[PDB]
């Protein structure tokens, strides 16, 4: 079942209103009303997590987490503050550990034992904030560092805050005070460019610049869109053409519970040995790299193999253009 | 925010702006001759007030 | 312009008070009414009006009858003023106008220009003062725009039958009718329906002024609208050369008004000619 | 009293001895053939039992059930119209005709007029009107040549001659006022045909049709002074138009007496003023200052504030001035 | 083609919003007036033979009499009206059967047997129970007019309807067997109905058995009083202790007429066992149904044996029920037990019903003690006020200051009973500082009620008691900053005008009324335009044009619209 | 006329309903008194504030035996005339002619239950129809609810108002400036006036009744201290307890209709106003029906 982490920015810069009339902290509460009531007219989400971080201090931080029911999510949501200052680092960072402060007690990240896409908690972090500046009582800063100082125990396995089934989408507010007259509104929503969108396109998502309501309830749908359930793997393109934009891509591959069931592993980017004492620090996308030149699907009677359905993509779009279910791209991970 | 008032327990929390109506109130609480501040979600408690209230008979 | 609790409450009290509380601190005052001379009012503000007429005007026969310029520059400052004063965000501080839906976006602002119009009748004469001098009142067009806002606001509401039950919105849609005919921001024909305001019932009037936002949107109070005439050392406002700008289809909500009431309003036909 | 039981008898509209059944038949008669002849007859029936009073029909029904009313009338009579001339037509037929075309005219005239508009089956309604409005655009000039001929024969149930010659050519007033805002010269047109119906509700005196008195006093005021070929406010305004700018400092001067002008209206011919002395004609300084030294006084002696303008003058004070 | 009423003009109705289908169904007469009579019943009835669209089809047919022709051709809406009876919806249905109820009024016996039973025999051997239940339910207005032999077959299908396999069959054939058999011969009726009876009311379903009983009462009604023991006892009997507490709440329901059928020398005998199982049955329902009838079924007994069928089994189950579990069934019996008094005696009133009086007077349900203080006029009369104002004054005092206003309001309605006989001393030293007190109540309908027991005690207790005690605790409210109160002095005024005589009320009751017409509430101006209108006649006539004229002028010319209006209404009144 | 109107007065107290051409003569009579009316009405102390009614007539009978009888007690009903209760037609028509026979002595205001729509939909109109067989009296009802006043305010300090208050909406001369002749709106200040309501959150927020919106404690405080009221009274939400505090004592909500949808098992109050701006709650339980 999906956890769904709501990152809402408690910064004073919240207090703006729009031409609603209405705050973006008010408009950030009523975009996730909205999305809640969007998933469940999915009749799939009877089984899914909520989870509540603000900006506020890390004693004060987690409003919502683990083990706290519906009631208590939506009470301190509606009683949400925008009195603090805007650091999205540090928040981040607490919203990361309270994703994965239990992975190491339950294991599923599975560490030295290969890269298992069916050991998943699937969670997407949707952090809805404003175009401001990041402050941290001392000036601005014009660039997200997550701080590392604070570490939870096993943190230096991955190297990364952010996990294989971890994705973080900007909902960027930046609604202005005068209504905006425009009939290109209905086109796609652009990206956004504040600090957060490097953040989000690293973990295999991105970030929404909304304008009007209407383009909010647009970039809800497509967030609703967004939940599901895989892992996100980073191709890379191994030989020559068979730089373009389908050589690199963090995409999203699809995991189908029937719980999941797999077999074989996502193999590691080390090769394994008894001799070191300490395990190598492991990318948290598993960087594949296919092979573009052409070859032959090789499978066997009642073999266990696993099958996973890549999110569409411009990869996905650049393999069905050359159209030839006949053939396959081999995929290996470097220094394996 | 969480001043919680005792005034008919603290004689420190009654305001001198309305000291008398408080001390008779106060007078006809102790002798034989806040409340209705619900928070809002529960002061329409379809189901909850009508569990705690008696079962009423059944139609012919 | 506009602008011991103990002893005698227990003198007045199984026994207990009747009430359960009291609302605020009781009843309010009984208002803040007072009444000053209307005459010493006038000339207050005719010796306020002289000083600002004398401080605006060029200083130095220019004929027996002729009158010095007011100086553009000196009203301009009055306008950025008179701007600044009463509605100091100028969220919408550029001059050209917007469409008439951004009437209910800025309902707020404009009702509070309108109120300060309202508590304060020497906004009028300093728009009269503005608008003697051509360009500056184009400085003023959010003034000009709020209140007019505010005023078909007022007559989308207003449902007496006629317009004299409410005579300050009257008077002052007659004086903002005037002030722009004055500053050359309206044709003639156009700036002149403010004299038969009075014998309309609110939603000719409220169409009327309607008409006159459309206008000032197809043309703008802009001040690169307004020529020098170095012969005589005025700005002049020439509608003609504008196109359309006689009021082509502006005109016609007018006459058929006219036409409309035209058992009381034949006689006021000669003001709204085309020549 | 429904719209069943008056198609039952043929007899019991004696016994009803209106509108709502017009409107009632007509709706009945439209939704999507002996029946509805004889309800689109029983229609006319009652709508000849209103003497064929333009007025109430306008008010009361709409334009389309009325336009099918009045479609329904031609259709039984003759059935174009402007080369009929109504010369060998029956005066039934004719009557009819020039009754269409009159109601035609007072609809394209009334399309003019602002209405309130509502603040919150009618969009269909609404689009019927519009397509009826257009078509009536594209044969208004038709409808005036009929009815200009209609007044022209006036060669003989049966009504008074003078009386529906009458309406009818202030109709044509009407409509010629409505088009005179385009063409200052249909004014003289519309005063010809206001001064015909003005004559002819003078000479008649009988009440009957009925017009509206008071608009049409409105309309001769109004067209004897767009085209003028009395009050102080029409000498002002004569007297502007011939430059006798002496005259109106007079006629402002004696009304500083009576108080009787509009001060907005004085308000308005100074403003003109300024902005034709601004232009060019430097003789017109003296003018203005004429004027606007009057409008102070008035202002003076009706307690208002002194204008601007009057300060502007006093910047350099003269004998003359003074 | 187009001309025609009901070929096109009924048709092309039909298919209009529905509400013109429900208004060209009620002008259905015009369309009858339109065809000849026998065309009407030719063509619009066979077309009309082909839900509130048949409701109101339905009603206008039941009242379609002169517009067919007559009485000699009503026979010809029998069709139409079976159609209408075979509808699957019940309203529908039942409209049509009190549409032909209504219109078998206007037949001939000779055409009621030529058309109207065979009516009865269609809709009673139809496939669909539908028209089984319309028959059931026409049996009623054949009976009558028709031959014996006839009578018969219509007892034999009446019979064969009650032993449908269908269970709603015999539930209409149960529910209107009371109005058969109001009318079948008697001689009949113990031939043919009772066992039939006895068979429904074994009926394997509870439904069933609801209305078997809810006609006992009739059946015991009609037949003969020796030979109820036999016939309808054992079936009440059966029906007493059957499983479901549906049909028990029933047979509690209709004891209090029961027990008048069946004779009240087998009531004494048989019905008391039923009547105590029915008092402390295991269920809340039948309880309070049994209980609400404890008074009524007591005072239909035989006079030699009343008081033992009480104190044997009545009164020893009524212990518990005063402590009963449900409040329901306390506040059925509170309404009804405390009248038993009169009947079971003054001496043994006292040791009995007084603790359990006592004991409901002070019951946490506001439903109890309203339902117990509102019969306190019998155990006065029956008692004396002596032994009332031992027991029972210090309760009603205890809950003259209750919560509800109700209980409240029927304290002050019995304040005049207690005052009519206790002296002036014991009255004032007990029962006048909540008679007071009421005055200043936060619920308008008590100070009413107090304003309006104030002249009641006036009355009895004397001038000089008014003057003594009311008129200071009247002339504080006058002064009051509250405005009801104010108000409420002015009722006092209207009240105590007319019985403090007038030398009393013109020197102490009018100055205060002039002196507060000059309050800043409107309220309270009005209201003393109003109390000088009413005092006006009762007051001395000398002081009226003296002092009350000049301030009825003065609030004349007040501000509101409403001073002016009952200041002029005074001014013409007092004239 | 007025002897006619106390006649119709006293017909409507035991719930008789007037006829199709009183309801004409007291409808247009209404339209007539409630034209001069403002938008924010200006009550004067005393009156009695009262909650939802919403058609319960034998309730709206114990509440003139709680509060007065009018005109001796001044009322102010915050709209929900009708809408779900059996005799929603008796009891509108009984507020409508106390309205018109005593203009002074009662302020009937606006609800979100007097639009075409929520009256089509929750059985207002169903009643007309059972009750008068036509449809004509339902839109007579409705264009009178068009003119209802949509705000009152009693002695500057307690803002009545059946909804509650409005992003677009900061001060009082918004309120009076809007044109308050019209149907209803699904979005906007006056269908904020109408429908919202207040919440235990920290600013503005989105309904649950998909209509209006939702505010904290320091919306209201903004509210009151912009615009120099110490309260604001509201009728919108049931409440059990009959009347509750909300806000720091800024908002109080009050339900007047007792066992609410007859299934409820509320038990409603009203809001007496001294002369002194003293207040007073008469919570009254459900009138008994024989
Ligand atoms: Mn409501
Ligand atoms: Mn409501």
């Amino acid at each position: 079942m999906p956890i769904l982490l709501f990152l809402i920015d408690t910064s004073a810069s919240m207090n703006q209103r729009s031409h609603l009339g209405t705050t973006y902290l008010d408009t950030a509460k009523g975009a996730v009303e909205t999305f809640m009531k969007l998933r469940a007219r999915d009749p799939a989400s009877r089984g899914d997590r909520y989870m509540l971080v603000t900006f506020e201090e890390p004693p004060y931080a987690i409003k919502a987490g683990w083990k706290e029911n519906h009631a208590t999510f939506m009470n301190e949501l509606k009683n949400l503050q925008a009195e603090g200052l805007t650091t999205l680092g540090q928040s981040l960072r607490t919203a990361f550990d309270l994703l994965n402060l239990n992975r190491l007690v339950t294991g599923i990240d599975n560490y030295g034992q290969g890269r298992n896409p069916f050991f998943l908690e699937p969670a997407i972090i949707i952090t809805i904030t404003d175009g401001s500046k990041l402050t941290t009582t001392s000036g601005v800063q014009d660039e997200l560092h997550l701080p590392l100082n604070s570490p939870l125990p096993g943190s230096e396995l991955t190297k990364e805050p952010f996990r294989w089934d971890q994705r973080l989408f900007a909902l960027v507010l930046r609604l202005p005070g005068t209504m905006s007259v425009e009939s290109e509104q209905l086109t796609g929503v652009p990206l956004d460019d504040s600090a957060i969108t490097p953040m989000c396109e690293v973990t295999g998502g991105r970030s929404y610049s909304v304008c009007s309501p209407r383009m909010l309830n647009q970039c809800l749908e497509s967030l609703v869109q967004k939940v599901q359930s895989g892992v996100v793997i980073n191709f890379e393109k191994a030989g020559p053409d068979p730089s373009q934009p389908w050589h690199s891509c963090h995409k999203l591959i699809y995991v189908r519970p029937n719980v999941p069931i797999g077999h074989w592993p996502v193999p590691e980017s080390f090769w394994p040995d008894q001799n070191s004492p300490t395990l190598p620090p492991r990318t948290s996308h598993p960087v594949v790299k296919f092979s573009c030149t052409d070859c032959e699907p090789m499978v066997i009677d009642k073999l266990p193999f696993d099958k996973y359905e890549l999110e569409p993509s411009p990869l996905t779009q650049f393999i069905l253009e050359r159209k030839s279910p006949q053939t396959c791209w081999q995929v290996y991970v470097s220094n394996s | 925010k969480d001043l919680k008032p005792q005034t008919f327990r603290n004689a420190y929390d009654i305001p001198r702006r309305n000291l008398l109506d408080h001390l008779t109130r106060m007078r006809s609480n102790l002798l034989k001759s806040q409340v209705h501040s619900v928070p809002i979600a529960q002061m329409g408690n379809y189901q909850e007030y009508l569990k705690q209230v008696p079962s009423p008979l059944r139609e012919l | 312009g506009q602008v011991a609790s103990l002893l005698d409450t227990n003198r007045r009290h199984i026994w207990s008070v009747f009430h359960a509380g009291v609302i605020g601190r009781g009843l309010k005052p009984p208002k803040f009414v007072q009444s000053r001379n209307q005459q010493e009012v006038i000339y207050n503000t005719q010796s306020l009006l002289s000083l600002l007429v004398h401080c605006c005007s060029a200083p130095g026969c220019g004929e027996c009858w002729g009158a010095p310029i007011l100086s553009p520059e000196a009203a301009k400052a009055v306008a950025v003023t008179l701007v600044e004063s009463v509605c100091p965000d100028a969220a919408g501080a550029e001059l050209a106008w917007p469409p008439e839906e951004h009437a209910r976006a800025t309902v707020e602002r404009d009702l509070r220009i309108g109120r300060r119009f309202r508590e304060q009748p020497l906004l009028f004469e300093l728009l009269k003062l503005v608008a003697a001098a051509p360009p500056a009142l184009c400085y003023c067009s959010v003034l000009l725009r709020g209140l007019l806002a505010a005023l078909l606001g007022h007559w989308e509401a207003s449902r007496h039958p006629d317009t004299t039950h409410s005579p300050w919105h009257l008077e002052a849609s007659c004086t903002l009718v005037a002030v722009m005919a004055e500053g050359s921001l309206l044709p003639p024909a156009l700036g002149n329906m403010h004299e038969v305001f009075s014998q309309l019932a609110p939603f000719e009037v409220r169409l009327l002024l309607l008409s006159v936002w459309g206008f000032l949107r197809e043309h703008g109070p802009l001040p690169q609208k307004f020529i020098f005439q170095s012969e005589r050392g005025r700005f002049i406002r020439d509608f003609s050369r504008e196109g359309g700008g006689e009021g082509g289809p502006h005109l016609a909500v007018l006459h058929s008004v006219l036409h409309r009431n035209i058992d009381r309003l034949g006689l006021f036909s000669g003001r709204f000619q085309a020549p | 009293t429904c719209w069943f039981e008056f198609l039952l008898e043929e007899s019991l509209l004696e016994k009803h001895l209106p509108v709502q059944l017009i409107v009632q038949f007509l709706e009945q008669a439209s939704k999507p053939n002996k029946r509805n002849r004889i309800l689109k007859l029983l229609a006319l029936k009652v709508a000849a039992h209103l003497k064929w009073d333009l007025d109430i029909l306008e008010k009361s029904l709409s334009v389309p059930v009325l336009n099918m009313l009045l479609n329904e009338l031609l259709c039984i009579s003759k059935v174009k119209h402007v080369d009929m001339d109504l010369a060998t037509l029956p005066p039934t037929t004719a009557m009819a005709v020039l009754l269409y075309n009159r109601w035609a005219i007072r609809t394209i005239v009334q399309s003019s007029f602002p209405v309130k508009q509502a603040k919150p089956q009618m969009q269909q309604e609404k689009e019927l009107t519009e397509n009826i409005l257009k078509v009536l655009k594209e044969q208004a000039a038709d409808s005036i040549l009929v009815l200009e001929a209609a007044l022209k024969l006036n060669k003989d149930l049966k009504v008074k001659t003078e009386e529906m010659q009458c309406q009818v050519c202030y109709d044509l007033g009407a409509a010629y006022f409505q088009q005179g805002s385009t063409n200052s010269a249909v004014y003289e047109n519309a005063r010809e045909k206001f001064f015909r119906t003005k004559e002819l509700i003078a000479e008649i005196g009988s009440l009957s049709c009925t017009i509206d008195e008071k608009r049409l006093a409105g309309y001769c005021q109004a067209c004897d002074v767009l085209v003028p070929s009395l009050t102080p406010y029409s000498q002002v305004h004569i007297c502007l138009r011939s430059g006798n700018y002496q005259e109106v400092i007079q006629i402002f001067i004696e009304d500083n007496l009576t108080l009787s002008l509009p001060v907005q209206f004085r308000q308005s011919v100074l403003r003109e003023l300024f902005k034709k002395a601004q232009q060019g004609n430097e003789a017109l300084d003296e003018i203005c200052f004429k004027v606007c030294a009057c409008n102070t006084v008035r202002d003076i002696l009706e307690g208002r504030t002194i204008s601007v303008q009057f300060n502007q003058l006093f910047l350099r004070p003269n004998k003359e001035k003074i | 083609d187009s001309l025609y009423p009901i070929a096109v003009l009924i048709d092309e109705l039909r298919n209009e919003d529905v509400q013109l289908r429900l208004n060209s169904i009620k002008k259905l007469s015009t369309i009858a007036l339109a065809l000849g009579v026998e065309r009407t019943r030719s063509e619009l009835l066979p077309f009309l033979t082909d839900d509130e669209v048949l409701l109101a089809l339905a009603e206008q047919l039941g009242t379609f009499t002169t517009l067919v022709g007559g009485p000699e051709y009503v026979h010809c809406l029998l069709p139409p009206l079976e159609s209408l009876a075979t509808v699957e919806e019940t309203v529908v249905r039942d409209k049509a059967v009190e549409s032909l109820r209504a219109i078998s009024h206007e037949h001939s016996p000779s055409d009621l047997e030529a058309h109207f039973v065979p009516l009865v025999k269609r809709l009673a051997g139809g496939d669909w129970f539908t028209s089984r239940t319309s028959a059931c339910g026409l049996f009623s207005v054949c009976y009558p007019r028709v031959s014996s032999a006839v009578k018969a077959e219509l007892r034999q299908y009446f019979r064969n309807l009650c032993s449908d396999d269908t269970p709603m069959v015999r539930r209409a054939a149960a529910s209107k067997l009371g109005e058969f058999a109001k009318v079948l011969e008697l001689d009949n009726v113990k031939s043919e109905i009772i066992p039939m009876f006895s068979n429904l009311a074994s009926d394997e379903q509870d439904s069933v058995r609801l209305l078997a009983v809810e006609a006992c009462v009739n059946i015991a009604q009609l037949l003969p009083q020796e030979d109820l023991e036999a016939l309808v006892m054992p079936t009440l009997r059966q029906a007493a202790e059957d499983k479901s507490w549906r049909v028990r709440y029933m047979v509690a329901d209709k004891f209090t007429e029961l027990q008048k059928a069946v004779g009240p020398e087998i009531t004494k005998t048989d019905l008391v066992p039923a009547f105590q199982n029915l008092m402390k049955d295991c269920e809340a329902e039948v309880r309070a149904a049994a209980s609400h009838k404890v008074k009524e079924f007591c005072e239909n007994l035989s006079a030699d044996c009343r008081e033992n069928v009480i104190m044997s089994q009545i009164l020893p189950c009524i212990k518990e029920l005063v402590s009963d579990a449900n409040q329901h069934v306390k506040s059925a019996l509170a309404s009804v037990i405390m009248g038993l008094s009169p009947i079971l005696g003054k001496d043994n009133t006292i040791e009995h019903l007084l603790p359990l009086f006592l004991a409901q007077l002070k019951d946490e349900c506001p439903e109890v003690r309203l339902n117990i203080i509102s019969n306190l006029d019998c155990v006065n009369e029956v008692i004396g006020i002596r032994q009332l104002s031992q027991s029972l004054l210090p309760a009603i005092v205890e809950l003259a200051e209750d919560a509800k206003w109700r209980v409240r309001l029927a304290i002050i309605e019995y304040m005049p009973l207690l005052a009519g006989q206790l002296g002036v001393e014991f009255f004032d030293e007990k029962l006048n500082s909540l008679c007071m007190a009421w005055l200043v109540d936060h619920v308008y309908a008590i100070r009413e009620a107090a304003t309006s027991n104030l002249k009641k005690l006036v009355e009895k207790f004397g001038k000089e008691w008014a003057h003594a005690t009311i008129i200071p605790k009247v002339l504080a409210m006058s002064g009051d900053p509250n405005y009801l109160h104010r108000m409420t002095t002015l009722f006092c005024i209207n009240v105590l005008s007319e019985v403090c005589g007038q030398d009393i009320t013109t020197k102490h009751m009018l100055p205060t009324v002039l002196r507060m017409a000059g309050d800043p509430v409107a309220n309270v101006r009005f209201n003393v335009a109003k109390s000088l209108q009413k005092i006006g006649p009762i007051l001395d006539n000398s002081t009226l044009q003296s002092e009350v004229k000049p301030i009825l002028e003065k609030l004349t010319q007040d501000q509101d619209v409403d001073v002016k209006y009952f200041a002029q209404e005074a001014l013409t009144v007092l004239s | 006329f007025t002897k006619e109107l106390d006649q119709w007065i006293e017909q409507l107290n035991e719930c008789k309903q007037l006829s199709e051409s009183q309801v004409k003569s007291l409808c247009e009579k209404a339209k007539e008194i409630l034209t001069k009316e403002s938008n924010v009405q200006e009550v004067r102390c005393p009156v009695t504030v009262c909650g939802d009614v919403h058609g319960q007539f034998h309730d709206l009978m114990e509440l003139f035996r709680i509060g007065g009888k009018s005109p001796d007690t001044n009322y102010l009903f915050m709209g929900d005339y009708v809408n779900r209760g059996y005799y929603s037609v008796e009891t509108v028509t009984l507020l409508v002619a106390l309205k018109v026979r005593y203009r002074e002595r009662i302020t009937i205001l606006r609800g979100n239950h007097e639009s075409r729509q929520i009256t089509q939909v929750y059985g207002f109109y169903d009643e007309c129809l059972r009750k008068y067989g036509n449809a004509n009296v339902w839109k007579y009802f409705t264009d009178l609810f068009d003119y209802l006043p949509l705000t009152a305010l009693v002695d500057g300090q307690i803002f009545c108002l059946h909804g509650g208050l409005s992003p677009s909406i900061d001060t009082l001369d918004h309120i009076r400036a809007l044109d308050r002749l019209q149907e209803v709106p699904h979005e906007g200040p006056m269908c904020d006036l109408l429908w919202s309501d207040p919440d235990d959150r920290g600013g503005w927020g989105i309904s649950p009744r998909g209509a209006g919106y939702t505010f904290g404690q320091d919306i209201s405080e903004t509210f009151n201290h912009a615009n120099g009221l110490t309260l604001v009274s509201r009728a919108h939400q049931l409440v059990m307890e009959g009347y509750n505090w909300c806000h720091d004592r800024n908002v109080v909500t009050i339900f007047s209709a007792p066992n609410y949808c007859y299934r409820c098992g509320n038990q409603a109050a009203i809001m007496e106003l001294d002369d002194t701006l003293k207040y007073s709650f008469l919570q009254f339980d459900p009138a008994p029906r024989r």
